[PDB]
């Protein structure tokens, strides 16, 4: 029954964190031609410094689902939240388009959001990646 | 029936037909009962059959009416796990509907919401459709006597009136015949009393052999509530002429 | 760790790596004589000069993966690698808190004898004569 | 409490009675000393005979009142009409676990024909206490004593209506974010009745 | 850490000094503040300790994928532009860091050389002239500058810069290394 | 959605009107002033101010300009996008909570204050929003650095029978006064007139 | 077989991508399309197939810009071919953005070809089944002409077809081309071509669509100045 | 090497616009067609603007098949600045052009955020407070030939430049038909 | 039988037939040779005969350099072997940014295999239809590498190895006429040596002969048509003295 | 994991074809007959109402929506894949153009969204495509008046009058044998009713056709006045009144 999210902060931190993208030659480090990041980024800066609206405003929608799936659960029963939750899995795990990023209509749907916007739909949004390849290996898991 | 695929599946026949929606639609005359919608000038009634051939049974758990919000009330015909669901899928979606934009949900609203949600299952291949017919009957506050029908294909329609069914023909010739009579696409009479005692008279001379009081059900809508009748309210309406 | 002074020089054969063992007293007595240089490797030095913590702990650790790497290549791995390794993971966590500034001297076929020193600010230099401590300057002058 | 955000300073009352229970509030919205509103109606609904008057910030009370009339609605779709202590148990949850980010407090009154008319408070901090009777907001510290010794058990529907009427009058004279008109509701078996009395009646008190 | 570029008629001179980072006796024979993008391209950097070597090292590896990709060189303007969007994306979300670079480079197919100063907010000028670290140079230079220069007057002219600056730096001013680029593609001057 | 991009970058570099709105018997009322100025300086003497939301929806709005024009803009759109998707004219409240939930989301960041008045099928509707997401109900409201002096006039000459002559000639002298006692506000007086059953009637420099 | 063509990750007995062949097979059934490079520009030429009566040839079905130096003629499935051209543009804009310079023709070709092998090799994806005859100058190379197919192989050429009558198209270019010709003489080849292989009565003008790139500009021709073409080679 | 920081002048006449920009090669102003955006402020945010509306012009033109007019840009400006709402360009941009189909001129300028200001006469960026601003509102007049229009914005910068490094302008007069470039280093 | 439908099924006699499959794949592609000298490696690749209105300047070559002193030719699918390429480069940059030491020919060698391994692993992928050889030089070092990748993920070291399309008649000619205790001591017999392996079933000749040599210190060059000419020619004219005589 | 996919649903048979885009095809044929007429001051869109009972209230389902103040749509085919692509469509019209521009987009280029959106459902693994085909029609100050038909694969095409549905070839021949360049809005009404006229099999009258037309701006559709320059829709839906009136004339 949260409405502003709550922690958000990272409790732990290492090297090897990020498992998309390793280095071949030593596994235990980062890649940083691969992240394509600018090559000065190294993972301290990002605990330090942020926008205090910033961690809020990502986590706000995935909030509110998860408070209302608690509602359900507490007037429903568990049924209710784990059909939503499947249906919403599945529709998310068959689609698949590497050239486009927006959402299924389908999603919006089930999501309650058939006709209404934000500015993450106003503003949905290199050397090395950003191909189909590399989503390929990303979505199947090798 | 499907030849390969399509019996599992809902995508295209070499005709065009989705096998698994019509089999869905099927499914719905399970339970052989029939349900009558109607309008009056300030309420909606809607009468279902009751059906309980086993003397086990407790009748008073046996409903295929319910209660989705203050103004809304629904029927279902096909079997009751896909009813329940629906159910409660139609009262989270109305609740939701009046936290997101501050007015209660109407019938016709929550009718085409339940037809998207139709629309994903038929188009989804790991989704099966319900095998339901749903209706919902209102008194919605500018449309006045609402009644509004939803099948598995993921298409709905108003009606002045309506009967689903495995004898829904012989009702729904006897309603035009009706409203060819009059002339007036509702009933004109000033109690909701009255519109039962002639949704009842029209069951019974469409179907025939008549009931008793335990053999069926009456919901009503007015403007401020719908709320379902109980046996003894049903046998005063049966007595009454 | 002991700000005194470390010195590291290459001459013809090897590398020369001297350091004074002037240990600092305080409230226990020690079992054995104490060492400010670390061995990494039966072919591998580090100085500590800095947090001892941070360098006793991250030198094991770059032990670890030149060992994993040596096992992997079938080869010692060269020193510029070694030093690379611990430059990048000490420029990861740079600010976060850790102090530590070492000299790491090899010596292999390919290369001959090489110092590199890294620092947690993640400079990695190499060269030919380095003198970290208290006093290096008169060192630094003796060797000149 | 964020810096430019709207207070709630007010003036709550709610007793519990013979017949059942009465909320009653002031009517006034300031900004530091300046009436942004002279006519407010603070009693809020969040069912037929469940009620609740808010202080704080107003956003998070306003947040915090309508995921409380949704999640009764929920349940009155799912079991009917719910008690008192239920709706101040949703109240005290949404209160308690955002305590780091919100600023709310809730009276909560009710009436059901299980209970027969409860009092429930929630201060800042999100913990819950029943009360036969209770007072919030900035005029209310200036009511202790009095209420402390002029509330009695089983009172009559005019005798609370007095009594509360008293209170607040007393509350609006010594606070400045407190005046305006005094505002009513009381829940019984029979209905809900809404009340209003205007300066020139209670001022004379 | 300073670095100064001279664009003349037929090639682009960049000096650089030393490191000296701190306290530390060095002694070694090597170019810590230079890296070649590519055969007719150079960069000189100077700025925060880490950081910029680590930029640096990622523009140059970026450089060399391009290269091997392709078979073929990137102009200076391009390379210029890409290290620019590099150092843009790099402070995105994090505090900016110290640096400055001189990007010098002779473009073959318009047969020119051409020289570039990108600052640490990422402002990219296209620069005659061009000097970053100790703070009266700009002075001498506007005086006595001409777009026709050889290679053998913009040397003499950097000398003078070098004389000049030598008199305020405090006696540790050991060699600064200077290269040149031209057609024939990068080579570092003796004296 | 929006972006953080640049925040440290922007952090370091730094390290180194009258708008009223009143009801009557059969609708309501919105009028503003025409000046814009940034700062001391007159930018503009004849600017709109009375923003649509929908044909008879309106705002007026203070605060941060661009934050006002952005979020007037977005919740339109989502009430267009509503009212095509049940099929029936849209509602101040829906408006109201829209505009109340995306305040809350962004925790008072978004600053946009608002006076918002309309008519629907249900009737004449005014309300005030607050830039952290609080929104409040009245019969007559000032916004903006001349709102005192408005609210003066408003105070002086307001009464629960009042035809739509009389509601246009309170709030033209409400903004008046604003205009004349207050240094932010000037120029011209805009209006928009809303009936129940009518169209919306937009005044642009109704008396001068 | 029917056992190894149903998905499109799975190799035959043989060694053969089923569903890879099926999609090459399908770009038989659409329009021809040829490409001519000449000496001093390029010559792209599409006949459109499902010409008929009551449809706006004003407002091109075969012949794209990517940029103002790169064009491209389509055989194939044609909503298909608008995904690959947005993705085209969005590319091309991006190498511009990135290096303040025009991106080198056989960049984009190439970009796109990967992108058809990627959609070849994962199993919740079919193929493209279209094929591109790319037109393009660029300072490096200076005119080149590519064709790219769904299997995600690009080639060069001096004069390609694609589509419905490729060989005898092929055979006419072969026996008729010459490396020092000018844009007009390739103009007239590729009407000369399109006229003899079509399978219609005759090649009238609203079942053309025909542009050219020479010093650079594009120019993608309106029916009146096809049909004046028409006139002038004599096919009328 | 300096560059931060400038002036932008725009000034309608009656068939003609005008708009002009300091100069020391860098310069201030760029041009999607016959739609002239005029940028002041950190030379890395003018870099980027220009950069970005490049970019997303060729795509409009692209797809839309024809140039984009200012008030579509304008439009499209606005959007692009508010999308950074938390992190801003430290820019002051003023749009500058005609309408084809109509003819009429229009000049506009942004706050960093977006808020727009469409200025029936004239508009200054850059610093609007030390000299520029008054002299152009004792200088301009109304409906103004393009040869009156050239004259004044040219003397507003003469008179602006004496209130001692090397000085130069740039000035663009764009009428329907035809566009004329000059400079004014004096 | 039922058992060639995925890729993580074996059968009873504990085969996994796609890979087989992908094998036969790589069978159809051109022929492509690699001999390693004394001090040089040689790259050699059949090219289908060009078309009349093919341009024959742009098209990219049989041989790719992964690096300044790594070179990677291919058989099999030509689409497969631009992604695999490219992530060789990518690594090959990698490596060098992370130790500042450029890859051996063994560690791009894994990587590559790795690569092929790894697109093995799902049922919703498909394994690449490419075998590779990979030749060059370690840094600092003299000793020529040259190794061979399947589409499996697994790799080999040889001596001289072919691939590709009717590459056991090529394999049986380099047996015959290869021997490790006596390399060829000369650039130019190691590329006599390809030309003549190559010829036997190469349908026209010098035109449709590719060849790469690679030499220590990165020394990477690429013959022109007309030097593979000469060596045809040269070839062609031993012959046919021994067979006058 | 074998749930981290799912193979596509539409794939290329031997002779080079997508079987299930075919199959939508033929569902499309079986469908109700729809027709768009273009002249030179307006387009006519016009369709035929069908009802499972004549109990049904024809009104509360129509078959034409508007997309923009200026674009309309109709349909053959299936009903749920309409509605859910008309709701897209709507929303794509707000947060990729008029959030960006401040203005409505143009007539094909809302065509191209909606048919990106059905193209991506014939490459997918897990959805169908959609067996609906669209008739849009619009009118934008660069382009004039417009009418697109968009195909279940997702292409699209402009056309001067066509038809789709089950009566789509005799229609087709019937506005072919009656259609020019000097057409009028007025004339063209009259033609779609004629040929409509040819395909219902029972009542011709206002409560079983449904009529639609991009004309000139209807400033009493707008709900306000004051603005000189805010122009009005020019989407109007004709009643069942004035259709029966132009039936009887």
């Amino acid at each position: 029954m949260n409405i502003v999210p709550q922690d958000t902060f990272k409790s732990q931190v290492s090297t090897d964190q990020d498992k998309s993208v390793l280095s071949s030659a030593v596994p235990s480090l980062p890649d940083t031609l691969r992240q394509q990041e600018g090559g000065a980024v190294p993972l301290s800066t990002q605990l330090n410094d942020r926008h205090p609206l910033e961690s809020t405003l990502k986590n706000w929608e995935t909030t509110q689902r998860q408070r209302q799936m608690e509602q359900y659960r507490q007037i429903f029963g568990i049924a209710e939240p784990m059909k939503r939750t499947m249906e919403m899995e599945i529709v998310n795990r068959t689609d698949f388009n590497p050239l486009s990023t927006n959402g299924s209509i389908h999603r919006d749907i089930l999501l309650n959001k058939e006709c209404s916007i934000d500015w993450e739909d106003v503003y949905p949004g290199t050397m090395v990646g950003d191909d189909v390849h590399s989503k390929i290996e990303k979505q199947l898991g090798i | 029936s499907a030849a390969g695929y399509d019996r599992h599946i809902t995508i295209f026949s070499p005709e065009g037909r989705l096998y698994q929606v019509e089999y869905a639609f099927k499914a719905t005359n399970q339970t052989n009962i029939n349900s009558l919608a109607v309008r009056g000038k300030d309420c909606t009634v809607v009468i279902s059959q009751k059906k309980v051939p086993d003397k086990l049974l407790d009748p008073t758990t046996v409903s295929y009416i319910f209660c989705i919000s203050r103004t809304i009330g629904m029927v279902v015909n096909g079997p009751i796990p896909d009813a329940r669901n629906a159910a409660l899928r139609a009262k989270a979606e109305a609740a939701e509907f009046r936290y997101k934009y501050g007015y209660d949900m109407p019938c016709d609203v929550l009718a085409k919401r339940m037809a998207n949600l139709s629309q994903i299952y038929t188009q989804r291949a790991y989704m099966r459709p319900l095998g339901v017919i749903l209706t919902f009957v209102s008194v919605d506050e500018e449309l006045g006597p609402s009644i509004y029908k939803t099948d598995p294909a993921g298409y709905y329609v108003g009606y002045k009136a309506t009967a689903t069914g495995p004898k829904q023909q012989e009702i729904t010739t006897n309603l035009e015949n009706h409203f060819k009579k009059s002339k007036i696409d509702h009933i004109n009479e000033e109690s909701w009393e009255k519109v039962v005692e002639f949704a009842i008279t029209h069951m019974i001379d469409a179907l025939g052999t008549e009931f008793s009081k335990n053999d069926l059900e009456v919901g009503v809508a007015t403007k401020d509530k719908f709320f379902t009748l109980s046996a003894e309210n049903i046998e005063e309406r049966l007595v009454a002429i | 760790a002991h700000g005194t002074t470390t010195l590291a020089f290459r001459f013809q054969g090897g590398i020369i790596v001297a350091v004074d063992s002037r240990a600092t007293a305080g409230n226990w007595v020690a079992s054995q004589t104490v060492k400010k240089v670390i061995e990494i490797n039966p072919f591998l030095l580090g100085t500590m000069a800095g947090g001892a913590a941070d360098c006793q702990f991250w030198e094991t650790w770059l032990g670890s993966q030149c060992r994993l790497h040596e096992l992997r290549e079938k080869e010692r791995i060269s020193v510029a690698a070694a030093s690379k390794i611990l430059s990048n993971l000490v420029y990861q966590y740079k600010g976060a808190g850790l102090s530590m500034g070492t000299m790491i001297c090899g010596y292999t076929r390919k290369e001959g004898p090489t110092i590199y020193y890294v620092d947690s600010d993640g400079t990695r230099l190499k060269g030919d004569i380095f003198c970290v401590g208290s006093g290096q300057t008169f060192a630094y002058g003796v060797l000149d | 409490l964020k810096k430019g955000e709207v207070s709630l300073g007010t003036s709550i009352m709610a007793v519990t009675f013979k017949d059942g229970v009465i909320l009653g509030a002031d009517s006034r919205t300031t900004t530091g000393a300046y009436i942004a509103n002279r006519v407010t109606d603070k009693l809020t609904r969040v069912h037929d005979k469940i009620w609740c008057c808010r202080s704080g910030s107003a956003a998070d009370t306003q947040a915090i009142a309508d995921i409380v009339q949704y999640h009764l609605e929920l349940y009155t779709s799912q079991y009917g009409t719910p008690s008192t202590e239920t709706a101040a148990s949703v109240f005290k949850e949404l209160c308690y676990e955002n305590k780091d980010n919100l600023t709310a407090g809730i009276i909560v009154a009710g009436y059901d024909d299980k209970n027969k008319g409860e009092v429930y408070t929630i201060p800042l901090g999100g913990s819950v206490h029943k009360l036969p009777y209770a007072i919030a907001g900035s005029g209310s510290t200036f009511i202790y004593g009095y209420c402390d010794k002029n509330f009695r058990e089983n009172m009559s529907k005019e005798e609370t209506v007095d009594f509360i009427k008293h209170s607040l009058s007393q509350a609006i004279k010594w606070d400045g974010s407190s005046g305006g008109v005094i505002r009513m509701v009381v829940l019984t078996a029979a209905g809900v009745e809404r009340l209003i009395f205007y300066p020139d009646e209670y001022e004379q008190l | 850490d300073i670095i100064l570029g001279i664009r003349v008629q037929d090639s682009v001179i960049l000096a650089s000094s030393k490191a000296v980072t701190r306290g530390i006796s060095v002694l070694k024979d090597s170019d810590d503040k230079t890296r070649q993008l590519s055969p007719h391209t150079l960069m000189s950097f100077a700025g925060e300790a880490g950081d910029t070597v680590q930029f640096a090292e990622y523009i140059q590896a970026n450089i060399q994928l391009y290269s091997i990709r392709e078979d073929y060189e990137l102009s200076p303007q391009a390379v210029s532009s890409f290290v620019r969007q590099e150092l843009a994306k790099s402070i995105r979300s994090r505090r900016p860091y110290q640096v400055n670079v001189l990007i010098g480079g002779y473009d073959k197919k318009k047969n020119k050389p051409e020289l570039y100063q990108i600052d640490y907010l990422g402002t990219k000028v296209e620069l005659p002239y061009g000097a970053h670290g100790y703070s009266y140079t700009f002075f001498l230079l506007d005086h006595h500058y001409r777009p026709d220069m050889t290679t053998e007057e913009g040397l003499d002219l950097l000398k003078l810069c070098v004389q000049e600056l030598e008199k305020r730096m405090p006696m540790d001013f050991k060699g600064v290394i200077v290269k040149i680029v031209d057609k024939d593609g990068i080579r570092q001057v003796d004296d | 959605g929006l972006s953080f991009d640049n925040y440290q970058r922007n952090n370091f570099l730094a390290e180194n009107t009258t708008i009223v709105g009143v009801k009557f018997n059969n609708g309501v009322v919105i009028a503003a002033d025409t000046r814009s100025t940034q700062g001391p300086i007159v930018a503009d003497k004849n600017c709109a101010k009375l923003h649509r939301i929908s044909p008879k929806i309106w705002c007026a709005g203070a605060g941060t300009a661009a934050d006002t024009e952005a979020v007037t803009q977005l919740i339109g759109s989502n009430i267009e996008l509503h009212s095509l998707y049940t099929s029936r004219e849209p509602r101040v409240v829906s408006a109201l909570q829209m505009l109340k939930q995306h305040l809350f989301k962004y925790q008072g960041h978004i600053g946009a204050y608002l006076i918002v008045a309309g008519v629907d099928p249900t009737g004449s509707h005014l309300f005030s929003i607050h830039a952290h997401g609080s929104t409040d109900v009245g019969y007559y409201l000032s916004l903006g650095s001349g709102s005192l002096a408005a609210m003066a006039v408003l105070e002086s000459h307001w009464k629960q029978d009042l035809t739509k002559e009389e509601a246009i000639k309170l709030a033209s002298d409400a903004i008046q006064a604003g205009i004349w006692n207050d240094l932010g506000s000037g120029s011209n007086v805009d209006v928009c007139v809303m009936e129940i059953g009518k169209d919306a009637e937009y005044l642009r420099n109704y008396t001068p | 077989s029917r056992r190894y063509d149903s998905r499109t990750t799975i190799f035959s007995p043989e060694g053969r991508l089923y569903q890879v062949e099926y999609a090459l097979e399908s770009i038989s059934h659409a329009g021809t399309a040829i490409g001519i490079m000449a000496s001093d520009g390029i010559v792209l030429a599409a006949e459109r197939k499902v010409t008929s009566t009551l449809l706006e040839q004003d407002t091109t079905e075969k012949l794209y810009k990517l940029n103002d130096k790169i064009a491209v003629a389509v055989a194939g499935l044609t909503a298909d071919a608008e995904i690959l051209i947005n993705t085209a543009r969005i590319h091309a804009q991006n190498y511009l953005k990135t290096y303040n310079e025009d991106i080198p023709v056989e960049i984009l070709v190439r970009r796109l070809s990967d992108i058809k092998q990627g959609y070849t090799q994962h199993g919740g994806l079919r193929p493209f089944g279209v094929s591109f005859i790319y037109a393009g100058y660029d300072d490096r190379y200076g005119y080149q002409l590519y064709t790219s197919n769904p299997s995600g192989n690009y080639t060069g050429w001096k004069a390609i077809s694609v589509g419905a009558n490729t060989s005898a198209a092929q055979t006419l270019l072969q026996m008729d081309y010459k490396d020092d010709m000018k844009v007009d003489d390739a103009i007239e080849l590729a009407l000369k071509t399109l006229s003899k292989t079509t399978d219609s009565s005759a090649l009238t003008y609203d079942r053309l669509e025909f542009a050219t790139i020479r010093k650079v500009y594009q120019k993608i021709f309106k029916p009146q100045e096809i049909k004046d073409i028409l006139v002038k080679t004599g096919i009328t | 090497s300096s560059i931060n920081g400038g002036i932008v002048v725009a000034m309608t006449g009656k068939d003609c616009v005008a708009i002009a920009c300091d100069l020391r090669k860098f310069e201030k102003i760029f041009h999607y067609g016959h739609v002239f955006l005029g940028i002041t402020g950190l030379a890395t945010d003018v870099t980027t603007l220009n950069e970005m509306f490049r970019y997303k012009t060729n795509l409009y033109k692209l797809k839309e098949e024809r140039a984009i007019e200012p008030e579509t840009f304008t439009q499209l400006v606005s959007s692009s600045l508010y999308e950074r709402r938390f992190g801003p360009y430290f820019v002051g941009p003023v749009v500058a052009g005609i309408n084809s189909k109509s003819g009429k001129p229009f000049i506009a300028g942004f706050d960093l955020i977006g808020c727009i200001d469409e200025a029936k006469d004239f508009i200054v960026s850059g610093t609007a407070s030390d000299q520029l601003f008054g002299m152009c509102e004792s200088l301009y007049e109304p409906n103004l030939e393009p040869e009156d229009l050239f004259e004044t914005i040219s003397q507003a910068l003469l008179n602006a430049a004496d209130r001692l490094s090397g000085w130069g302008a740039v000035v663009y007069i764009i009428k329907k038909d035809e566009v004329v470039k000059r400079y004014l280093k004096m | 039988s039922g058992y060639d439908r995925a890729l993580s099924i074996f059968s009873p006699d504990g085969h996994i037939f796609q890979v087989e499959y992908a094998l036969e794949a790589v069978k159809r592609g051109t022929c492509a040779v690699g001999v390693k000298g004394k001090n040089c490696v040689v790259l050699g690749c059949e090219r289908r005969s060009t078309l009349k209105l093919q341009d024959t300047r742009i098209t990219p070559s049989k041989v790719s350099k992964i690096d300044s002193h790594v070179v990677l030719s291919f058989s099999g699918l030509n689409a497969d072997s631009r992604i695999l390429i490219e992530k060789a480069r990518v690594e090959a940059q990698s490596h060098r940014l992370t130790l500042e030491d450029p890859v051996t020919v063994e560690y791009l060698t894994r990587y590559v295999a790795g690569v092929q391994q790894r697109y093995t692993q799902s049922g919703g992928v498909r394994p690449f239809g490419v075998s590779t050889l990979i030749a060059g030089f370690d840094p600092r070092d003299d000793e020529p590498k040259l190794y061979q990748t399947e589409p499996s993920g697994i790799y080999s070291s040889w001596s001289a190895q072919t691939i590709g399309r009717n590459s056991k008649t090529v394999r049986e000619f380099l047996e015959k006429n290869y021997d490790r205790k006596e390399p060829p001591a000369t650039v130019e017999e190691c590329v006599k040596l390809t030309v003549r392996s190559l010829l036997e079933v190469v349908q026209t000749g010098a035109k449709n002969i590719e060849i790469t040599v690679v030499k220590p210190d990165s020394d990477i060059v690429a013959l022109s048509s007309e030097e593979i000419n000469q060596y045809v020619t040269q070839i062609e004219q031993e012959k046919q003295e021994q067979q006058e005589q | 994991m074998t749930d981290r996919y799912s193979f596509s649903l539409t794939t290329f048979s031997p002779s080079g074809k997508l079987g299930q885009i075919d199959y939508a095809l033929t569902a499309v044929k079986q469908g109700v007959t729809s027709l768009g007429i273009k002249a030179t001051n307006g387009v006519v869109i016009a369709t035929e109402k069908k009802s499972s009972s004549p109990l049904a209230m024809s009104e509360t389902l129509s078959k034409v929506s508007l997309l923009t103040p200026d674009i309309g749509a109709v349909y053959s085919g299936m009903g749920p894949d309409y509605r859910v692509l008309v709701d897209k469509s709507r929303k794509v019209a707000h947060t990729s153009y008029k959030r960006i521009y401040g203005e409505y987009p143009p007539t094909k280029l809302l065509v191209s969204e909606v048919a990106k959106i059905m193209q991506e459902a014939t490459q997918s693994g897990g959805v169908r495509p959609f067996g609906v085909s669209l008739l849009i029609a619009g009118h934008d100050e660069f382009n004039g008046f417009s009418l697109y038909q968009v195909d279940p694969s997702g292409s699209y095409f402009p056309w001067k009058a066509t038809a789709i549905g089950k009566g789509s070839v005799a229609a087709k021949t019937f506005l072919e044998k009656r259609w020019n360049d000097e057409l009028e809005l007025e004339d063209a009404i009259h033609i779609a009713l004629l040929t409509l006229k040819e395909s219902v099999e029972g009542e011709f009258n206002g409560d079983t056709i449904e009529l639609a037309i991009i004309g000139d701006e209807n400033p009493d559709l707008l709900g306000y006045t004051g603005i000189p320059t805010d122009k009005g829709p020019r989407f109007r839906k004709l009643t069942s009144q004035e259709i029966n009136d132009r039936l009887e004339a």
